[PDB]
């Protein structure tokens, strides 16, 4: 999965949009599996049928988050012809937020997701442009 | 020795996974804890005998004594649970949530 | 260790059986005694990073 | 007292978001801002360009 | 308990972490850990109630699992390197299991689910003993191996520790649970500063201990288990609300209190090591911690909650309960900030 | 600066050791002497800056703020004398101690030569305002107002702390003069943009900027009179001083990062002046007037003209004085009628002629009457804003028109008209509160007479 | 007193602050270099002691 | 980070080379603040035990002030030694590695061209 | 603006978000079985991050 995750970054944005959507969908799926496992273990369902139904619901929701994020980001980058720009990631994160609000069926959650995920995606894009270390090895 | 040590580490891993996945019996949980203890004793003893480390063969004796006193403490706690609730079911132990 | 009471008082409560090439009963050498002695003799006095 | 409470403290408990007031709040909180942004941006870009090729004359302007 | 077993149990509680700190052997640090655990268990089950039994059982099974993982790491290191100390080239898997089990012993998130429940149901002085004394030994083992640990795993554990601690302390009302999630957030701060500067980890640990002690003494003055119970403190002991406010603001990290110094120097060192995003998230969750502290301050000191009728008789009675070193720890935990270069090393 | 800090520090043992029948007198007289001693920082016979020590210094911008704080402290005690007359001696001495702590920490805050010390003293001043508002506030919304104020300000101030530590690591000392001398240009990258926002938003919250100004009206309403004074007259200007100190090391990208905040300030002073027109609470109306005036200060500081910096300085001092006077008149009416309603007390010109006169001069200073320092600040801000862009004059004109409208609406509905004859509990006047209005209004006249003292750093 | 006193006091303050600035930058560089390659007093991670090694002749000759 | 230095005496409070340092002046703001903190501790203890705040326990307040000043003095001596030996190791490492710390030739304001950003 | 939408935008939205998060994160049933299952998930996750970090 390693070469997969840094194979998202081997191509410039606005190019290989289907591939970028597939990798971001896979990342969202893994995050949804982790969150669903935590949900069904901390808060157990009444039976295994609705337990695995909750797992599938969370996984599909987060996979849709990743799919909409990757598709919106790559489409915006290619239609505005400037890949190294955080606003593409802001629009993609906002589209993911509207996707989360549609899955939750709440426009308030849509607005939360849009603003917060767009800000997070913009900061992530800035970090990947200009070298922010999220987990740096000790140096001093 | 590497195959048998791998088998011992997988035995410890299985006992740990059994400890982490609770059932209705705190006795079974304590038995899984001593499955881990026994696996630790065999790995320490085989390592000491393979390395001829006569200075460190007391270490299995110390792990046995210390883990046995720890399990005596745990058995006393399970006795207290069985006395207050009739049984040793771990789902009876849940009123500290609030 | 985190605290050096053993080094301050000069006692050796548990420092004399740290490794295989340490003191042994009736001078029974452990396996790789020479190799571990060579490693410790190399690594002493230069720190962990330079030892690595 | 009832009039002051209704005008001051009852508004947010008794507010519910509807599409009409959402659109009204969006336009009343943003449209003047983008409008004056474009006005001031066009004026400042024109003035800056006029200074860069020197067509704007500041004959006695020293206290800016 | 008679004084013979009281002395034996307290001496072993003292002796466990002392062996762990004084010991240069992984085996001896392990045995000091179960001296601490085994000696403190009768002190939790001292009150003999179902809640105390529940807390003792959960605490025992958590520490037993973590101690067995620690011994697994020690035995694997002993096979791989032939010694009894993670020297320089022990396996990263072994080091990560060691960090896993020490974080489980400490009760920091996502291994934090037992600490508020164990802190609840036991008396306040045992909550103080747990939340202050029982953490020096796992911190000692963590400090002894600082250059070998994994910064990514530590940073994840720390940031989720502060997140869950802030959210829990925001959530509940119970004083012991509030102090437990406060401990989880503070251990998140210490764990985050651990791989870069263990001296600042020790400084944060001492600041947290000298802030936790007068909280627990003030709670033990009236056995105030509840936000309401500490809210009618103005009728019981009005001469303490000022120090309650000052020490809770110090726990929140507000300047010019000396509790701002650990967070400040930790952020400074983390930014010396360039983890700006992590430091920002930690500081925002510290603001959440300060929020539930400020709500507690509002309940107990700045407002005056309604009282009872038997509080008149309780004021009629006298008291000699509050000890002498409450004020010393209180002053050292409030007004020490201009001595910051002396506090840091 | 130590000769001002130490006797203000020794005011606290005087407060806690004075007799209960002499505490107010002793502390008020000695704090007046503190203000008199603090007047010695105006001895600036050279272009050089008064660097008293390695830690404290005085400046042409820092000096008027220090003198203003030292002047407001005895006025604070005078305003707090009345509503604590039925209160315990220990709590009275505690309140006096809280005010003295405000005065001390604000002098150190304005006189600090280090931005990290400035930040420490920044929320070290935040704490006792919280305590004053939360404990001695009257209504039930004081707790919520304290929460709003504290958390707007702290969510502002945390990225300021991160930006300060980053600047210290990048440069080396974070000393103000060392930064001012070895200022380095920025590369206009995203990291520098986010750093600029981090070091700007704390002072923008403390100003408050429009959109994030919601903590101010409720804090000013539910605060006591001393809290309203300290907020409206010192703390907003403290955020002002913070931006002026921090803007030197932010070239060149402030010339385009200034854009959203200038627009927010202009449209927000228009918005808040409209709220002042349609406001039913006197304290809320004065609070929103303060928001509009500090929005003018934002516009000047962000356009960064020297004339704008001067206008911001004179507007700082003038608005602090006139806002404190307005809150004092509102608090006198509130202690008369036990209500905060704008329309409930109407014909006070009849019963209180001298207090209505003080009302009139306070409102005339509020609406920028010439040749006051208020209008000098607004006019020079107007000149600099028109130099920055010629279409700012429309927003300035709308703001000034609505400013005159809300000031005269205040005067008409609080003084003029028929008297509400049902208010038979109208005591004539306290010499204490009349003295309070006089001590607020006379320094406005003196600074109008000599405006060179509050011109600031630029000229 | 006069303007020269404030002028020279400001000069002394600026000298002290500049020296503190360059000292802080140098100690950052020193700590980074020493942590990267520990060869001085600081960041000396421990190492097992040679004094607890048996050097006497033993039962097995091949040691 | 300074525990592994050569010549480190284990668990030694004030080693003999610390005797080379000048002692604190014994009337300096740190120790004066320590005495003030001890006095405040005594007053706070009196108020918490519901005694007269200043008129009671004068021996207790004197003991508090004396112990605070004593402990602060010895801790200040240790901290001064620690900062001095940190600076000593700093300057020794800088002298021992001159190629990593070059004295850069820094120009005046006559060869460097800072860009001008007009405010208008 | 002031009494509806800025309140709905910054402070009440932040408070509602943190209230929802703290309820969701501390709706704990109080079962040591669920807690140890969570601990097992944490162990598996940390092994996964070690394997992908190397
Ligand atoms: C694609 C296929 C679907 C297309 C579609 O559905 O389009 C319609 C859909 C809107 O749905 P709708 O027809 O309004 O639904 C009404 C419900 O059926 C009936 O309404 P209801 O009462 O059942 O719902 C309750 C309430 C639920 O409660 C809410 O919606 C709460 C309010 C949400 C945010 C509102 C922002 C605007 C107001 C700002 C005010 C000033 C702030 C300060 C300045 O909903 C509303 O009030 C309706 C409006 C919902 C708007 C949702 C916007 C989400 C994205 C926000 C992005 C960020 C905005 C700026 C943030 C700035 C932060 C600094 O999208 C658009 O019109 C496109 C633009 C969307 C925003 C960009
Ligand atoms: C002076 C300032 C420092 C005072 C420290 C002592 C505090 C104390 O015990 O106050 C009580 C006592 C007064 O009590 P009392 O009226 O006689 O009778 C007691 C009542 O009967 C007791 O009645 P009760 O207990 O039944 O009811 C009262 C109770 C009822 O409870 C309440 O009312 C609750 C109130 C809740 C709201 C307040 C929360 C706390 C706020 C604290 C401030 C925070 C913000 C400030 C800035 C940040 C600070 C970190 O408590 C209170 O009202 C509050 C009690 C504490 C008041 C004094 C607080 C002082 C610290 C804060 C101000 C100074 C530091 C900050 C500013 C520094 C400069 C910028 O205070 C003093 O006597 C003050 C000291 C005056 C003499 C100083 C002599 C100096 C001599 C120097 C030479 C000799 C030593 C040489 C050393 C060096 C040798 C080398
Ligand atoms: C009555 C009470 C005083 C009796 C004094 C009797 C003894 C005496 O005459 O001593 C002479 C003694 C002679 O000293 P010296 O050798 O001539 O050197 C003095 C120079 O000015 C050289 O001193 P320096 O200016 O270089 O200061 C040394 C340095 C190191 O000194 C310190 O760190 C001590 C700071 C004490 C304050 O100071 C600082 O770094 C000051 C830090 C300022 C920011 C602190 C921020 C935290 C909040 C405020 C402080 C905490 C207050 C309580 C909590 C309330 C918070 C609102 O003078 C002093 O001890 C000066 C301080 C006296 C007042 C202390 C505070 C009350
Ligand atoms: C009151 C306002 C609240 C909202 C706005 C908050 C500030 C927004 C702008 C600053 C970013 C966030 C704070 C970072 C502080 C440090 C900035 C800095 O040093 O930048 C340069 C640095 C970059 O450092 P650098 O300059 O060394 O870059 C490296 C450059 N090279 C490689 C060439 C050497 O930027 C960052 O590190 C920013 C990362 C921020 C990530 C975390 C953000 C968390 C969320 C923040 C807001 C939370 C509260 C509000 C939530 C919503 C409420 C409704
Ligand atoms: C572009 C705007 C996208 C907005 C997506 C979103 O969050 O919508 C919220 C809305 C909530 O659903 P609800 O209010 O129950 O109404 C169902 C009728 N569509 O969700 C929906 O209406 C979902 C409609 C289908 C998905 C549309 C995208
Ligand atoms: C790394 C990535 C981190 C991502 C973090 C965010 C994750 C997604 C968002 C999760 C939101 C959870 C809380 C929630 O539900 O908020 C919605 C809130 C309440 O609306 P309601 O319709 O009641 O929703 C049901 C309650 N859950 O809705 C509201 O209160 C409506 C608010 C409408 C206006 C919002 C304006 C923007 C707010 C932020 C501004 C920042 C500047
Ligand atoms: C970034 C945030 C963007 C938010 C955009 C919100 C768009 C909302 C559109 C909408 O639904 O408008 C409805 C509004 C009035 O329609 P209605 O809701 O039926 O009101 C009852 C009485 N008029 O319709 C109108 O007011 C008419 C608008 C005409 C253009
Ligand atoms: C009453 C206190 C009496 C103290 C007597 C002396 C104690 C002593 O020996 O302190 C030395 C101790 C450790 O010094 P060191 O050699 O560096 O040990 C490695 C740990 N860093 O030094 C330290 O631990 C330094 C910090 C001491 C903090 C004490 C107050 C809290
Ligand atoms: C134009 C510029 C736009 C950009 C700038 C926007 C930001 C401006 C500054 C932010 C201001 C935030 C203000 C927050 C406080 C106001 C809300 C509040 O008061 O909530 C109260 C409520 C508890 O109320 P309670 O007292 O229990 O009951 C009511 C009466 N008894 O509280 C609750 O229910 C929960 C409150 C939680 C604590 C809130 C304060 C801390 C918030 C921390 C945010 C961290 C953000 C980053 C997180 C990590 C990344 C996702």
């Amino acid at each position: 999965v390693k070469r997969f995750f840094e194979s998202y970054h081997e191509v410039p944005d606005g190019t290989q949009c289907h591939r970028k959507t597939y990798i971001t969908t896979a990342l969202g799926g893994i995050c949804g599996i982790i969150g669903s496992a935590y949900s069904v273990s901390l808060n157990p369902a009444d039976s295994t049928l609705e337990a695995v139904a909750r797992v599938g619901r969370y996984t599909f929701t987060a996979a849709a988050i990743g799919a909409m994020f990757g598709l919106t980001t790559c489409v915006s980058a290619q239609v505005r012809e400037k890949p190294d720009d955080p606003l593409n990631y802001f629009i993609g994160g906002c589209a993911g937020g509207l996707t989360l609000g549609a899955r939750t069926h709440s426009y308030g959650t849509a607005a939360m997701g849009c603003v917060y995920m767009g800000t997070a995606a913009a900061l992530f894009k800035i970090g990947k442009l200009e070298g922010w270390e999220l987990f740096p090895t000790p140096k001093v | 020795m590497p195959s048998t040590f791998f088998n011992l580490t997988m035995a410890f891993s299985l006992s740990l996974l059994g400890t982490l996945m609770f059932r209705s019996h705190l006795m079974s949980t304590l038995l899984c804890l001593e499955g881990m203890v026994l696996s630790l004793f065999i790995m320490t003893s085989v390592t000491s005998l393979n390395s001829n480390s006569m200075s460190s063969m007391p270490i299995p004796i110390t792990i046995l004594v210390f883990a046995a006193c720890e399990a005596a403490v745990g058995l006393a706690l399970l006795v207290k649970v069985s006395n207050t609730y009739g049984t040793d079911y771990v789902q009876n132990l849940n009123l500290l949530q609030c | 260790p985190f605290l050096d009471i053993q080094k301050k008082l000069g006692i050796s409560l548990d420092r004399h059986f740290m490794f295989l090439s340490a003191e042994q009963p009736y001078k029974n050498a452990a396996r790789c005694h020479a190799f571990e002695k060579e490693w410790i003799e190399c690594a002493h006095g230069i720190g962990g990073t330079r030892a690595k | 007292i009832r009039w002051t409470y209704a005008r001051s403290a009852n508004i947010y408990p008794n507010f519910r978001p509807t599409p009409k007031n959402s659109l009204l709040g969006a336009v009343a909180g943003f449209g003047p801002l983008i409008f004056w942004y474009y006005v001031f941006k066009t004026d400042r870009d024109r003035k800056e360009r006029l200074i860069q090729e020197g067509k704007l004359d500041r004959k006695f302007n020293i206290s800016y | 308990m008679n004084p013979i077993t009281l002395a034996i149990i307290y001496f072993t509680i003292f002796l466990g972490p002392v062996i762990t700190m004084s010991s240069t052997n992984l085996m001896l640090m392990w045995v000091g850990l179960e001296f601490s655990l085994l000696a403190i268990i009768p002190m939790l089950i001292n009150k003999k109630n179902p809640r105390s039994t529940e807390a003792a059982t959960k605490y025992f099974v958590t520490q037993a699992t973590a101690s067995m993982i620690i011994l697994l790491a020690i035995v694997l290191n002993y096979k791989q390197l032939g010694t009894w100390m993670f020297q320089q080239q022990t396996n990263g898997l072994i080091l990560n299991m060691t960090l896993m089990a020490l974080s489980m012993k400490l009760g920091l998130a996502p291994f934090h689910f037992w600490l508020p429940e164990v802190t609840q149901g036991i008396p306040l002085h045992m909550g103080l003993i747990l939340l202050t004394w029982q953490k020096i030994a796992p911190l000692s083992i963590l400090i002894q191996i600082y250059p070998l640990l994994n910064s990514t795993i530590i940073l994840m554990l720390a940031i989720t520790s502060i997140f869950m601690g802030a959210w829990g302390g925001l959530n509940q009302t119970q004083m012991r649970k509030i102090m437990a999630y406060s401990s989880i957030a503070h251990m998140g701060w210490m764990l985050a500063i651990l791989p870069y500067n263990p001296s600042l980890t020790l400084l944060n640990l001492m600041i947290y201990i000298i802030l936790t002690a007068p909280m627990f003494m003030a709670l033990m003055l009236n056995n105030s288990m509840t936000i309401n119970s500490i809210s009618l403190l103005w009728n019981k002991t009005p001469a303490m609300l000022t120090m309650i406010s000052l020490m809770l603001l110090s726990l929140g990290g507000l300047p010019p209190l000396t509790g701002f110094l650990p967070k400040w120097i930790i952020i400074t060192e983390l930014m010396k090591n360039n983890c700006l995003i992590m430091a920002t998230l930690m500081a925002m969750m510290a603001l959440l911690n300060l929020f539930f502290y400020t709500r507690l301050i509002y309940s107990t000191s700045l407002t005056m909650f309604p009282t009872n009728n038997n509080s008149k008789m309780m004021t009629h009675q006298t008291k000699t309960k509050p000890n002498l070193m409450f004020s010393t720890l209180a002053i050292m935990s409030t007004m020490t900030l201009p001595l910051a270069p002396q506090l840091i090393t | 600066m130590l000769k001002i800090i130490l006797p203000s520090l020794m005011l606290l043992p005087l407060t806690w050791l004075s007799s209960p029948k002499k505490t107010w007198t002793n502390v008020t007289s000695y704090s007046f002497l503190i203000s008199l001693t603090s007047l010695t920082l105006l001895w600036q016979t050279d272009e050089n800056y008064k660097n008293f020590s390695n830690m404290f210094s005085s400046d042409p911008l820092s000096t008027p703020l220090i003198i203003l704080t030292a002047w407001l402290l005895p006025l604070m005690l005078m305003a707090s004398q009345n509503h604590l007359k039925k209160d315990n001696n220990v709590l009275q001495k505690l309140y006096i101690s809280m005010l003295i702590s405000l005065q001390i920490l604000l002098i150190m805050t304005f006189s600090a030569t280090e931005l990290i010390m400035f930040y420490i003293l920044f929320e070290a001043t935040l704490i006792p305002t919280l305590i004053i508002i939360t404990r001695w506030g009257n209504q039930t919304e004081r707790l919520n107002a304290g929460i709003y104020f504290l958390f707007y300000t702290l969510i502002g101030s945390i990225p300021l702390l991160i930006a300060l530590i980053l600047i210290q690591n990048h440069v080396g000392t974070l000393n103000l003069m060392i930064l001012s001398f070895t200022t380095h240009t920025l590369d206009a990258s995203w990291s520098n943009n986010l750093l600029w926002l981090a070091c700007m938003m704390a002072f923008l919250i403390k100003m408050p900027l429009y959109g994030v100004h919601l903590w101010l009206p409720k804090a000013h309403v539910e605060a006591p009179i001393a809290g309203s004074m300290i907020l409206a007259a010192i703390l907003l200007k403290l955020g002002s001083y913070g931006m002026i100190r921090i803007s030197i090391i932010l070239d060149p990208l402030t010339k385009y990062m200034a854009y959203p905040f200038i627009l927010l300030s202009l449209w927000g002073m228009i918005m808040t002046s409209s709220i002042c027109l349609r406001q039913t609470d006197l304290k809320s109306l004065i609070a929103y007037s303060s928001v509009s005036h500090m929005a003018l200060v934002i516009a000047s500081i962000m356009i960064q003209t020297p004339w704008s910096f001067m206008g911001a300085t004179m507007l700082m001092i003038a608005h602090g004085l006139t806002s404190s006077l307005l809150f004092c008149l509102a608090n006198s009416n509130y202690e008369r009628i036990h209500s905060r309603t704008m329309i409930m007390a109407r014909g006070l010109q009849m019963v209180f002629p001298l207090m209505a006169t003080w009302w009139l001069m306070a409102s005339l200073a509020n609406l920028a009457l010439p040749p006051s320092i208020n209008l000098m600040g607004e006019l020079f801000i107007t000149m600099s804003l028109f130099s920055w862009s010629n279409f700012t004059i429309i927003l300035m004109g709308i703001n000034i028109i609505i400013t005159g409208m809300y000031s005269m609406y205040m005067i008409i509905t609080t003084q003029r008209g028929k008297l509400t004859n049902h208010m038979i509990n109208l005591q004539p006047s306290h010499t204490r509160e009349l003295t309070l209005m006089a001590l607020h209004m006379i320094p406005l006249i003196l600074l109008t007479t000599s405006p060179k003292l509050i011109t600031g750093l630029t000229m | 007193d006069g303007p020269e006193k404030n002028y020279e006091k400001t000069l002394a303050i600026l000298q002290i602050e500049s020296e503190k600035a360059e000292l802080r930058l140098k100690e950052q560089e020193v700590r980074r270099l020493m942590r990267a390659r520990g060869d001085g007093p600081w960041y000396q991670f421990p190492t097992p002691e040679k004094e607890f090694i048996d050097h006497s002749p033993k039962a097995t000759p091949d040691n | 980070m300074m525990n592994g230095r050569p010549g480190h005496e284990p668990l030694k409070f004030l080693p003999d080379e610390a005797r080379s340092l000048p002692p604190p002046k014994l009337n300096d703001p740190r120790l004066v603040y320590m005495g003030l903190l001890g006095y405040c501790t005594g007053l706070m203890d009196n108020m918490l035990r519901m005694r007269p705040v200043m008129r009671a326990g004068l021996h207790r307040q004197l003991l508090f002030v004396t112990s605070f000043v004593f402990a602060g003095y010895f801790y200040l001596k240790r901290q001064n030694y620690l900062y001095a030996v940190k600076d000593h190791d700093m300057f020794g490492y800088i002298k021992l590695h001159p190629e990593d710390f070059p004295e850069k030739e820094k120009k005046t304001y006559a060869e460097i061209l800072e860009p001008f950003h007009p405010v208008r | 603006l002031d009494l509806i939408w800025l309140e709905k935008t910054i402070p009440k939205s932040t408070s509602t978000l943190h209230t929802n998060m703290t309820t969701l994160t501390t709706n704990q049933k109080g079962l040591i079985k669920l807690y140890f299952m969570s601990f097992l998930i944490n162990i598996i996750l940390i092994i996964i991050l070690y394997s992908i970090n190397l």
